[PDB]
Protein backbone atom coordinates (compact mmCIF):
# COMPACT_ATOMS: atom_id res chain seq x y z
CA UNK A 1 0.00 0.00 0.00
CA UNK A 2 1.58 3.34 -1.24
CA UNK A 3 -1.60 5.83 -0.41
CA UNK A 4 -4.19 5.10 1.99
CA UNK A 5 -7.63 4.99 0.39
CA UNK A 6 -10.68 4.52 3.14
CA UNK A 7 -8.94 5.50 6.11
CA UNK A 8 -10.08 4.86 9.89
CA UNK A 9 -9.66 7.73 12.40
CA UNK A 10 -8.17 7.95 16.40
CA UNK A 11 -7.78 5.08 18.15
CA UNK A 12 -7.27 5.12 22.30
CA UNK A 13 -6.24 3.17 24.87
CA UNK A 14 -5.16 3.33 28.86
CA UNK A 15 -4.41 1.37 31.36
CA UNK A 16 -6.04 1.11 34.95
CA UNK A 17 -5.50 -1.01 38.17
CA UNK A 18 -6.69 -4.06 36.91
CA UNK A 19 -5.89 -3.90 32.85
CA UNK A 20 -6.21 -1.50 29.94
CA UNK A 21 -9.18 -0.31 27.92
CA UNK A 22 -9.39 0.59 24.10
CA UNK A 23 -11.92 2.08 22.34
CA UNK A 24 -12.00 3.16 18.93
CA UNK A 25 -14.74 5.04 16.26
CA UNK A 26 -17.05 3.33 13.89
CA UNK A 27 -16.14 5.89 10.77
CA UNK A 28 -14.71 4.56 7.22
CA UNK A 29 -13.77 7.65 5.28
CA UNK A 30 -13.44 7.84 1.86
CA UNK A 31 -11.28 10.87 2.20
CA UNK A 32 -13.04 13.92 3.32
CA UNK A 33 -16.37 11.85 2.68
CA UNK A 34 -18.05 10.17 5.43
CA UNK A 35 -18.31 7.03 3.55
CA UNK A 36 -19.00 4.46 5.86
CA UNK A 37 -20.86 3.55 9.40
CA UNK A 38 -20.93 0.75 11.90
CA UNK A 39 -16.94 0.17 10.66
CA UNK A 40 -15.68 -2.18 13.99
CA UNK A 41 -12.59 -1.15 14.15
CA UNK A 42 -11.63 -3.24 17.55
CA UNK A 43 -10.96 -6.69 16.57
CA UNK A 44 -10.74 -8.96 19.75
CA UNK A 45 -8.37 -12.13 19.77
CA UNK A 46 -8.99 -14.86 22.40
CA UNK A 47 -10.46 -13.42 25.79
CA UNK A 48 -7.57 -11.62 27.09
CA UNK A 49 -6.37 -9.31 23.93
CA UNK A 50 -8.12 -6.54 21.36
CA UNK A 51 -6.31 -4.94 18.33
CA UNK A 52 -7.47 -1.50 17.83
CA UNK A 53 -6.24 -0.66 14.21
CA UNK A 54 -6.08 2.84 12.36
CA UNK A 55 -5.21 3.63 9.05
CA UNK A 56 -6.27 2.13 5.40
CA UNK A 57 -9.40 -0.44 6.12
CA UNK A 58 -8.15 -2.25 3.59
CA UNK A 59 -4.50 -3.15 4.95
CA UNK A 60 -7.04 -3.29 8.64
CA UNK A 61 -9.33 -6.46 7.09
CA UNK A 62 -5.90 -7.91 6.01
CA UNK A 63 -4.56 -7.65 9.72
CA UNK A 64 -8.05 -9.34 10.74
CA UNK A 65 -7.53 -12.15 8.50
CA UNK A 66 -3.91 -12.15 9.31
CA UNK A 67 -5.01 -12.56 13.17
CA UNK A 68 -8.17 -15.43 12.85
CA UNK A 69 -5.23 -17.27 10.69
CA UNK A 70 -2.70 -16.79 13.41
CA UNK A 71 -5.32 -17.89 16.13
CA UNK A 72 -6.39 -21.18 13.92
CA UNK A 73 -2.66 -21.94 13.93
CA UNK A 74 -2.11 -21.63 17.02
CA UNK A 75 -4.74 -24.08 17.85
CA UNK A 76 -3.63 -26.73 15.25
CA UNK A 77 -1.77 -29.63 17.74
CA UNK A 78 -2.29 -27.23 20.59
CA UNK A 79 -4.10 -29.39 22.79
CA UNK A 80 -3.73 -26.49 25.68
CA UNK A 81 -4.92 -23.99 23.31
CA UNK A 82 -7.53 -22.90 26.54
CA UNK A 83 -4.87 -22.07 29.05
CA UNK A 84 -1.32 -22.12 29.53
CA UNK A 85 -0.58 -22.51 25.33
CA UNK A 86 -2.49 -19.55 24.73
CA UNK A 87 -2.52 -16.51 22.47
CA UNK A 88 -1.42 -14.24 25.31
CA UNK A 89 -1.20 -10.68 24.21
CA UNK A 90 3.03 -10.00 23.59
CA UNK A 91 2.42 -12.67 21.52
CA UNK A 92 0.28 -11.00 18.62
CA UNK A 93 1.84 -7.95 19.44
CA UNK A 94 5.40 -9.12 18.63
CA UNK A 95 4.34 -10.77 15.30
CA UNK A 96 2.00 -8.01 14.27
CA UNK A 97 4.85 -5.69 14.77
CA UNK A 98 7.42 -7.43 12.84
CA UNK A 99 5.30 -8.01 9.98
CA UNK A 100 4.54 -4.08 9.78
CA UNK A 101 9.18 -3.41 10.36
CA UNK A 102 8.99 -6.32 7.08
CA UNK A 103 6.28 -4.45 5.55
CA UNK A 104 8.30 -1.03 5.87
CA UNK A 105 11.62 -2.21 4.60
CA UNK A 106 10.29 -3.89 1.77
CA UNK A 107 8.69 -0.48 0.88
CA UNK A 108 5.22 -1.67 0.83
CA UNK A 109 3.96 -0.99 4.30
CA UNK A 110 0.57 -1.57 6.03
CA UNK A 111 -0.92 2.05 6.20
CA UNK A 112 -1.96 1.34 9.45
CA UNK A 113 -0.95 2.32 13.71
CA UNK A 114 -2.02 -0.62 15.79
CA UNK A 115 -2.76 -0.28 19.53
CA UNK A 116 -2.34 -4.01 21.13
CA UNK A 117 -4.26 -3.91 24.45
CA UNK A 118 -4.64 -6.27 27.06
CA UNK A 119 -3.44 -8.76 30.44
CA UNK A 120 -1.06 -11.16 30.18
CA UNK A 121 -1.89 -15.09 31.84
CA UNK A 122 -0.02 -13.47 35.02
CA UNK A 123 -2.33 -10.16 35.12
CA UNK A 124 0.35 -7.71 33.95
CA UNK A 125 -1.37 -4.66 31.43
CA UNK A 126 -0.05 -5.14 28.20
CA UNK A 127 -0.10 -2.01 26.48
CA UNK A 128 1.79 -1.42 23.33
CA UNK A 129 1.92 0.48 19.80
CA UNK A 130 3.21 -0.36 15.99
CA UNK A 131 2.76 1.86 13.02
CA UNK A 132 3.45 1.56 9.20
CA UNK A 133 7.16 2.14 10.05
CA UNK A 134 7.63 -0.86 12.51
CA UNK A 135 8.35 1.56 15.59
CA UNK A 136 7.13 0.26 18.55
CA UNK A 137 6.45 2.18 22.16
CA UNK A 138 4.73 1.68 25.19
CA UNK A 139 2.67 4.36 27.84
CA UNK A 140 0.61 4.33 30.20
CA UNK A 141 -1.69 6.32 27.41
CA UNK A 142 -1.70 5.31 23.35
CA UNK A 143 -3.09 6.96 20.64
CA UNK A 144 -2.84 7.28 17.43
CA UNK A 145 -3.63 10.63 15.10
CA UNK A 146 -5.33 13.42 16.26
CA UNK A 147 -6.42 10.87 19.43
CA UNK A 148 -2.32 10.82 19.85
CA UNK A 149 -2.49 14.94 20.25
CA UNK A 150 -6.17 15.63 21.76
CA UNK A 151 -6.71 12.53 24.13
CA UNK A 152 -3.34 12.04 25.18
CA UNK A 153 -2.84 15.21 27.81
CA UNK A 154 -6.71 14.35 28.80
CA UNK A 155 -5.76 10.33 29.87
CA UNK A 156 -2.08 11.43 31.03
CA UNK A 157 -3.52 14.03 33.24
CA UNK A 158 -5.06 10.84 34.75
CA UNK A 159 -2.04 8.14 34.36
CA UNK A 160 1.19 10.38 33.83
CA UNK A 161 3.16 8.16 35.39
CA UNK A 162 3.16 4.01 35.94
CA UNK A 163 2.66 4.72 39.63
CA UNK A 164 -0.72 6.14 39.11
CA UNK A 165 -2.31 3.18 37.80
CA UNK A 166 -2.85 1.09 40.70
CA UNK A 167 -4.70 3.89 41.65
CA UNK A 168 -7.03 4.48 38.74
CA UNK A 169 -10.30 2.46 38.72
CA UNK A 170 -12.02 0.98 35.99
CA UNK A 171 -14.83 3.49 36.20
CA UNK A 172 -12.11 6.57 35.89
CA UNK A 173 -10.25 5.45 32.92
CA UNK A 174 -13.63 4.56 31.20
CA UNK A 175 -14.87 7.89 31.89
CA UNK A 176 -11.31 9.35 30.74
CA UNK A 177 -11.91 7.22 27.58
CA UNK A 178 -15.39 8.73 26.85
CA UNK A 179 -14.70 12.52 27.17
CA UNK A 180 -11.73 11.82 25.06
CA UNK A 181 -13.92 10.48 22.42
CA UNK A 182 -15.93 13.29 22.82
CA UNK A 183 -12.94 15.54 22.58
CA UNK A 184 -12.39 14.01 19.46
CA UNK A 185 -15.50 14.11 18.23
CA UNK A 186 -15.68 18.28 18.95
CA UNK A 187 -12.60 18.86 17.23
CA UNK A 188 -12.02 15.89 14.39
CA UNK A 189 -13.36 15.93 11.28
CA UNK A 190 -13.16 12.68 10.59
CA UNK A 191 -14.71 11.83 13.78
CA UNK A 192 -17.92 9.87 14.48
CA UNK A 193 -20.48 10.14 17.11
CA UNK A 194 -20.38 6.37 17.42
CA UNK A 195 -17.68 4.35 18.73
CA UNK A 196 -17.00 0.75 20.19
CA UNK A 197 -15.10 0.25 23.51
CA UNK A 198 -13.27 -2.87 24.81
CA UNK A 199 -12.29 -3.15 28.37
CA UNK A 200 -9.97 -5.56 29.57
CA UNK A 201 -9.69 -6.54 32.72
CA UNK A 202 -7.96 -9.57 34.52
CA UNK A 203 -11.08 -10.35 37.07
CA UNK A 204 -13.74 -9.07 34.73
CA UNK A 205 -12.53 -10.36 31.74
CA UNK A 206 -13.18 -9.33 27.89
CA UNK A 207 -16.17 -6.72 27.93
CA UNK A 208 -17.15 -5.17 24.51
CA UNK A 209 -19.44 -2.43 23.88
CA UNK A 210 -20.73 -1.96 20.52
CA UNK A 211 -22.68 1.21 19.06
CA UNK A 212 -21.94 3.73 22.03
CA UNK A 213 -22.79 7.17 21.22
CA UNK A 214 -21.28 10.69 22.45
CA UNK A 215 -23.63 11.84 24.72
CA UNK A 216 -23.77 15.61 26.60
CA UNK A 217 -22.43 17.94 24.44
CA UNK A 218 -22.34 21.81 24.89
CA UNK A 219 -23.77 23.22 21.86
CA UNK A 220 -25.79 26.17 23.44
CA UNK A 221 -22.76 28.64 23.11
CA UNK A 222 -23.53 28.91 19.39
CA UNK A 223 -26.28 31.37 19.37
CA UNK A 224 -24.64 33.64 20.98
CA UNK A 225 -21.61 33.90 18.70
CA UNK A 226 -22.55 36.43 15.98
CA UNK A 227 -20.33 37.32 12.98
CA UNK A 228 -16.40 37.24 12.85
CA UNK A 229 -15.69 40.37 14.91
CA UNK A 230 -17.58 43.21 13.85
CA UNK A 231 -21.12 42.24 13.24
CA UNK A 232 -24.07 42.03 15.88
CA UNK A 233 -26.90 40.35 14.62
CA UNK B 1 8.15 -60.86 -16.00
CA UNK B 2 9.08 -60.14 -12.52
CA UNK B 3 10.23 -57.41 -10.75
CA UNK B 4 6.41 -54.91 -10.58
CA UNK B 5 6.64 -54.47 -7.19
CA UNK B 6 10.01 -52.46 -7.23
CA UNK B 7 9.12 -49.04 -8.07
CA UNK B 8 6.18 -46.96 -7.55
CA UNK B 9 3.50 -46.00 -9.78
CA UNK B 10 4.54 -49.39 -11.91
CA UNK B 11 1.31 -50.83 -13.46
CA UNK B 12 1.80 -54.81 -13.06
CA UNK B 13 0.21 -56.93 -15.86
CA UNK B 14 -2.76 -57.05 -13.67
CA UNK B 15 -3.58 -53.52 -13.79
CA UNK B 16 -2.27 -52.82 -9.98
CA UNK B 17 0.25 -50.93 -8.41
CA UNK B 18 1.67 -53.13 -6.08
CA UNK B 19 3.45 -50.45 -3.86
CA UNK B 20 0.47 -49.20 -2.81
CA UNK B 21 -1.05 -52.42 -1.98
CA UNK B 22 2.21 -52.65 0.38
CA UNK B 23 1.28 -49.28 1.94
CA UNK B 24 -2.42 -51.01 2.99
CA UNK B 25 -0.34 -53.27 4.28
CA UNK B 26 1.73 -50.80 6.37
CA UNK B 27 -1.90 -49.29 7.46
CA UNK B 28 -3.05 -52.31 8.19
CA UNK B 29 -0.10 -53.01 10.54
CA UNK B 30 -1.23 -50.00 12.81
CA UNK B 31 -3.87 -49.27 15.57
CA UNK B 32 -7.61 -49.35 15.09
CA UNK B 33 -9.10 -45.88 14.22
CA UNK B 34 -13.28 -45.15 13.78
CA UNK B 35 -15.20 -42.78 12.90
CA UNK B 36 -19.16 -42.47 12.76
CA UNK B 37 -21.52 -40.01 11.22
CA UNK B 38 -24.65 -39.06 13.75
CA UNK B 39 -27.15 -36.87 12.76
CA UNK B 40 -25.66 -33.29 13.74
CA UNK B 41 -21.92 -34.06 13.31
CA UNK B 42 -18.95 -36.62 13.18
CA UNK B 43 -17.54 -39.01 16.47
CA UNK B 44 -13.45 -39.66 15.95
CA UNK B 45 -12.16 -42.15 18.14
CA UNK B 46 -8.67 -43.73 18.22
CA UNK B 47 -6.78 -46.54 20.16
CA UNK B 48 -3.06 -45.79 21.66
CA UNK B 49 -1.30 -49.02 22.90
CA UNK B 50 0.67 -48.15 26.47
CA UNK B 51 3.81 -49.50 25.12
CA UNK B 52 4.97 -48.81 28.95
CA UNK B 53 3.90 -46.84 31.58
CA UNK B 54 6.41 -44.63 30.99
CA UNK B 55 3.98 -42.93 28.56
CA UNK B 56 2.30 -39.60 30.00
CA UNK B 57 -1.57 -40.36 29.59
CA UNK B 58 -4.15 -38.56 28.12
CA UNK B 59 -0.43 -36.65 26.25
CA UNK B 60 0.30 -37.86 23.11
CA UNK B 61 -2.67 -36.75 20.71
CA UNK B 62 -3.63 -38.54 17.80
CA UNK B 63 -6.39 -36.79 16.54
CA UNK B 64 -5.46 -33.96 14.48
CA UNK B 65 -7.64 -30.23 13.90
CA UNK B 66 -8.02 -28.98 10.44
CA UNK B 67 -9.26 -25.18 10.21
CA UNK B 68 -11.82 -25.25 13.15
CA UNK B 69 -14.69 -28.09 12.22
CA UNK B 70 -12.32 -30.62 10.54
CA UNK B 71 -11.14 -33.41 12.84
CA UNK B 72 -8.76 -36.21 11.03
CA UNK B 73 -7.34 -39.61 12.75
CA UNK B 74 -4.99 -42.20 10.78
CA UNK B 75 -4.05 -45.25 11.42
CA UNK B 76 -0.52 -46.93 9.59
CA UNK B 77 2.36 -44.32 9.57
CA UNK B 78 2.03 -41.93 12.06
CA UNK B 79 4.60 -39.65 10.49
CA UNK B 80 3.11 -39.61 7.32
CA UNK B 81 0.09 -38.42 8.60
CA UNK B 82 1.18 -35.69 10.22
CA UNK B 83 2.13 -35.08 6.59
CA UNK B 84 -1.12 -35.36 4.94
CA UNK B 85 -2.83 -33.16 8.11
CA UNK B 86 -0.11 -30.32 7.27
CA UNK B 87 -0.85 -30.44 3.62
CA UNK B 88 -4.66 -30.27 4.50
CA UNK B 89 -4.47 -27.57 6.62
CA UNK B 90 -2.58 -25.53 4.23
CA UNK B 91 -5.16 -26.76 1.69
CA UNK B 92 -8.27 -25.32 3.70
CA UNK B 93 -6.30 -22.06 4.39
CA UNK B 94 -5.57 -21.41 1.00
CA UNK B 95 -9.55 -22.04 0.26
CA UNK B 96 -10.52 -19.79 3.19
CA UNK B 97 -8.03 -17.14 1.80
CA UNK B 98 -9.60 -17.36 -1.26
CA UNK B 99 -13.07 -17.57 -0.99
CA UNK B 100 -13.48 -16.32 2.55
CA UNK B 101 -16.32 -19.36 3.45
CA UNK B 102 -14.47 -22.08 5.16
CA UNK B 103 -13.87 -25.28 3.33
CA UNK B 104 -16.14 -27.73 2.25
CA UNK B 105 -15.76 -31.40 4.05
CA UNK B 106 -15.96 -32.51 0.37
CA UNK B 107 -13.74 -30.07 -0.92
CA UNK B 108 -11.44 -30.93 1.65
CA UNK B 109 -11.45 -34.38 0.99
CA UNK B 110 -11.19 -34.06 -2.86
CA UNK B 111 -7.98 -31.92 -1.81
CA UNK B 112 -6.71 -35.18 0.27
CA UNK B 113 -7.15 -37.77 -2.64
CA UNK B 114 -5.71 -35.75 -5.03
CA UNK B 115 -2.71 -35.36 -3.35
CA UNK B 116 -2.55 -38.49 -2.25
CA UNK B 117 -3.05 -39.35 -5.63
CA UNK B 118 -0.64 -37.57 -6.98
CA UNK B 119 1.65 -39.67 -4.53
CA UNK B 120 1.04 -42.70 -6.40
CA UNK B 121 1.53 -41.24 -10.20
CA UNK B 122 5.76 -41.44 -10.26
CA UNK B 123 8.37 -43.58 -8.71
CA UNK B 124 9.86 -40.65 -7.15
CA UNK B 125 7.52 -40.56 -4.16
CA UNK B 126 6.56 -43.31 -1.84
CA UNK B 127 2.56 -44.18 -1.41
CA UNK B 128 0.99 -42.82 2.04
CA UNK B 129 1.50 -45.08 4.67
CA UNK B 130 -1.97 -43.99 6.45
CA UNK B 131 -5.64 -44.31 5.51
CA UNK B 132 -6.98 -41.28 7.29
CA UNK B 133 -10.85 -41.10 8.25
CA UNK B 134 -11.84 -37.09 8.81
CA UNK B 135 -14.85 -35.04 8.50
CA UNK B 136 -16.89 -32.55 10.16
CA UNK B 137 -19.87 -30.02 10.20
CA UNK B 138 -20.24 -27.47 6.84
CA UNK B 139 -23.26 -25.52 5.40
CA UNK B 140 -24.58 -29.02 4.33
CA UNK B 141 -24.77 -30.52 7.50
CA UNK B 142 -22.46 -33.81 8.87
CA UNK B 143 -19.79 -35.65 6.60
CA UNK B 144 -17.65 -38.04 7.48
CA UNK B 145 -15.15 -39.43 4.67
CA UNK B 146 -12.00 -41.89 4.71
CA UNK B 147 -9.22 -42.19 2.46
CA UNK B 148 -7.05 -44.75 1.52
CA UNK B 149 -3.35 -44.71 0.34
CA UNK B 150 -4.80 -45.47 -2.98
CA UNK B 151 -5.64 -42.57 -3.37
CA UNK B 152 -9.54 -43.64 -3.45
CA UNK B 153 -12.41 -41.91 -0.86
CA UNK B 154 -15.39 -42.11 0.18
CA UNK B 155 -18.12 -40.63 2.27
CA UNK B 156 -19.17 -42.94 5.32
CA UNK B 157 -22.06 -43.94 7.38
CA UNK B 158 -19.06 -44.93 9.26
CA UNK B 159 -16.01 -45.75 8.39
CA UNK B 160 -12.70 -47.85 10.17
CA UNK B 161 -9.41 -49.01 9.72
CA UNK B 162 -6.33 -50.18 11.52
CA UNK B 163 -5.94 -53.94 12.78
CA UNK B 164 -9.48 -54.02 14.26
CA UNK B 165 -10.79 -52.94 11.25
CA UNK B 166 -12.89 -55.72 10.65
CA UNK B 167 -14.74 -56.11 14.10
CA UNK B 168 -14.92 -52.15 13.92
CA UNK B 169 -17.04 -52.60 10.65
CA UNK B 170 -19.41 -55.72 12.07
CA UNK B 171 -20.32 -53.65 15.20
CA UNK B 172 -20.79 -49.90 12.46
CA UNK B 173 -23.16 -52.26 10.46
CA UNK B 174 -25.17 -53.67 13.73
CA UNK B 175 -25.27 -49.56 14.84
CA UNK B 176 -26.50 -48.69 11.41
CA UNK B 177 -29.10 -51.46 11.29
CA UNK B 178 -30.38 -50.52 14.95
CA UNK B 179 -30.35 -46.98 14.06
CA UNK B 180 -31.88 -45.94 10.73
CA UNK B 181 -32.94 -42.49 12.51
CA UNK B 182 -29.64 -41.69 12.82
CA UNK B 183 -27.48 -41.49 16.32
CA UNK B 184 -26.97 -38.49 18.56
CA UNK B 185 -23.34 -36.79 19.04
CA UNK B 186 -23.45 -38.52 22.68
CA UNK B 187 -24.63 -41.60 21.66
CA UNK B 188 -21.60 -41.49 18.92
CA UNK B 189 -19.55 -40.43 21.35
CA UNK B 190 -20.46 -44.13 23.27
CA UNK B 191 -20.89 -45.95 20.64
CA UNK B 192 -17.13 -44.98 19.34
CA UNK B 193 -15.84 -45.63 23.23
CA UNK B 194 -17.23 -49.41 22.80
CA UNK B 195 -16.13 -50.22 19.52
CA UNK B 196 -12.85 -49.42 20.08
CA UNK B 197 -12.41 -51.19 23.15
CA UNK B 198 -14.38 -54.17 21.64
CA UNK B 199 -11.25 -53.88 19.53
CA UNK B 200 -8.46 -54.05 21.70
CA UNK B 201 -8.88 -57.50 22.15
CA UNK B 202 -7.27 -58.64 19.30
CA UNK B 203 -3.72 -57.30 20.91
CA UNK B 204 -5.20 -57.14 24.49
CA UNK B 205 -1.38 -58.16 25.35
CA UNK B 206 -0.53 -54.50 26.70
CA UNK B 207 -3.26 -51.74 27.95
CA UNK B 208 -4.36 -48.97 25.30
CA UNK B 209 -5.78 -45.54 25.70
CA UNK B 210 -9.15 -43.94 24.53
CA UNK B 211 -9.10 -41.06 22.33
CA UNK B 212 -12.04 -39.17 21.19
CA UNK B 213 -13.53 -35.98 19.38
CA UNK B 214 -16.30 -34.77 17.84
CA UNK B 215 -17.89 -31.75 15.81
CA UNK B 216 -21.57 -31.44 16.19
CA UNK B 217 -23.68 -28.16 15.46
CA UNK B 218 -25.40 -28.64 18.61
CA UNK B 219 -22.88 -30.01 21.12
CA UNK B 220 -19.75 -28.13 19.84
CA UNK B 221 -21.58 -25.05 17.80
CA UNK B 222 -20.50 -27.16 14.32
CA UNK B 223 -16.27 -26.68 16.01
CA UNK B 224 -13.99 -29.79 16.23
CA UNK B 225 -13.60 -30.49 19.87
CA UNK B 226 -11.73 -33.36 22.39
CA UNK B 227 -14.09 -35.16 24.09
CA UNK B 228 -12.25 -34.56 27.67
CA UNK B 229 -13.03 -34.78 31.42
CA UNK B 230 -16.56 -36.48 32.42
CA UNK B 231 -17.97 -37.14 29.03
CA UNK B 232 -14.46 -39.36 28.23
CA UNK B 233 -14.66 -41.16 31.67
CA UNK B 234 -18.31 -41.91 30.85
CA UNK B 235 -17.73 -43.19 27.53
CA UNK B 236 -14.89 -45.41 29.20
CA UNK B 237 -17.59 -46.79 31.65
CA UNK B 238 -19.97 -47.04 29.10
CA UNK B 239 -17.75 -49.06 27.27
CA UNK B 240 -16.25 -51.18 30.46
CA UNK B 241 -20.18 -52.42 31.00
CA UNK B 242 -20.30 -53.40 27.52
CA UNK B 243 -17.81 -55.95 27.21
CA UNK B 244 -19.37 -57.90 30.00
Amino acid sequence: TQQPIVTGTSVISMKYDNGVIIAADNLGSYGSLLRFNGVERLIPVGDNTVVGISGDISDMQHIERLLKDLVTENAYDNPLADAEEALEPSYIFEYLATVMYQRRSKMNPLWNAIIVAGVQSNGDQFLRYVNLLGVTYSSPTLATGFGAHMANPLLRKVVDRESDIPKTTVQVAEEAIVNAMRVLYYRDARSSRNFSLAIIDKNTGLTFKKNLQVENMKWDFAKDIKGYGTQKI
Amino acid sequence: GTGYDLSNSVFSPDGRNFQVEYAVKAVENGTTSIGIKCNDGVVFAVEKLITSKLLVPQKNVKIQVVDRHIGCVYSGLIPDGRHLVNRGREEAASFKKLYKTPIPIPAFADRLGQYVQAHTLYNSVRPFGVSTIFGGVDKNGAHLYMLEPSGSYWGYKGAATGKGRQSAKAELEKLVDHHPEGLSAREAVKQAAKIIYLAHEDNKEKDFELEISWCSLSETNGLHKFVKGDLLQEAIDFAQKEIN
